[PDB]
């Protein structure tokens, strides 16, 4: 069965949608954005107390296959919502006065394959033209800078950038929905590890969005909020210079978009365990992370 | 999460 303090499969998590959305149709419902490559629904969840004309916060986890504690937390904040809607006054703020929009699993067919052949997978699962190679890096086939810098155009490589921008179907699906409900999402979010860190734009280009300050001092009093559980170190700053230069990312598109507050954040941890985070560093992970996501929340709450 | 940064 499904647990919050386990890693899941693909199977136990679209189950899980669907169960946690009829257990609670009065703050969840889903739809799909589009399907995979494999045919796998991209499922959304939107959380909320309903109400007309709300803004949004958009939330994606489980781009990268192999980053599991990512897919986890989507999972996590989503049962948060709803046991503490009504029983903590911040959450039920957030979810009276906004919806958060919540993509468990973006690249399922990856995810998939981490759980079936290779737990180290990162790529979609399509296939390439001229080789047997397999996969496109959805964090690089976004239409901003695209394959440009800090990606490949060899589909053999774990960065490759796709044969064109939203080439994958699950990328053009979440560019697709953000488009077609831009003017009520105000904070775009995206979940990754590892490395401790909350970056944002830009990320394809050395160039710093006109709102740098802004989202340094964000990302900063995020960061510390982060820290206040259990004293977790998270860096910060422009993914350029901050990790490394990368051309095609979902936060940098995003932002472009208009979406003035947009972050990638890499959770635990810094290398010890790496992608294969231990299932008992869960919870404590999924909870300082709350804190950092929640102090994001209440700030695009008293900025719209 | 690229390997290995
Ligand atoms: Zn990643």
């Amino acid at each position: 069965g499904h647990s919050y303090e386990k890693y899941n499969n693909w199977e136990t998590i679209e189950a899980w949608t669907k169960q946690v959305t009829s257990e609670n149709p009065d703050l969840i419902s889903r739809t799909a954005i589009g399907t995979t490559f494999l045919g796998n629904n991209i499922y959304l969840l939107k959380v909320g107390k309903p109400g007309p004309n709300k803004p949004a916060i958009f939330m994606d986890c489980g781009f990268h296959a192999r980053e599991w504690i990512s897919h986890a937390f989507c999972q996590w904040f989503v049962r948060e919502a709803v046991l503490t809607y009504g029983y903590e006054s911040h959450m039920t703020e957030f979810l009276n006065k906004l919806d958060f929009y919540v993509l468990p699993v973006l690249n399922i067919d990856g995810y998939i394959y981490t759980w079936t052949k290779n737990r180290m997978w990162r790529k979609t699962r399509s296939t390439n033209a001229g080789t047997t190679c397999i996969g496109t890096d959805p964090n690089r086939n976004f239409d901003a800078g695209w394959c440009t810098t800090g990606a490949s155009t060899d589909p053999c490589d774990e960065t490759y950038c796709g044969s064109a921008a939203e080439s994958e179907k699950e990328t053009k699906a979440l560019a697709d929905f953000i488009r077609n409900n831009l003017s009520s999402i105000k904070a775009y979010l995206t979940i990754h590890s590892y490395s401790q860190m909350i970056l944002y734009p830009y990320s394809y280009d050395y160039k710093l969005p006109e709102n740098n300050a802004e989202l340094n001092n964000l990302a900063k009093a995020a960061v510390k909020e982060l820290a206040t559980l259990y004293g977790t170190k998270y860096t910060y700053g422009p993914g350029a210079t901050t990790i490394y230069p990368a051309a095609g990312g979902s936060d940098d598109w995003a932002y472009d978009q208009g979406i003035k507050y947009s972050f990638t954040f890499e959770l635990r941890d810094k290398g010890r365990y790496g992608f294969i985070l231990p299932e008992s560093q869960i919870q404590a992970t999924c909870e300082e992370t709350m804190l950092a996501i929640k102090y994001v929340t209440n700030y695009v709450l008293g900025h719209l | 999460x690229v390997y290995a940064f």
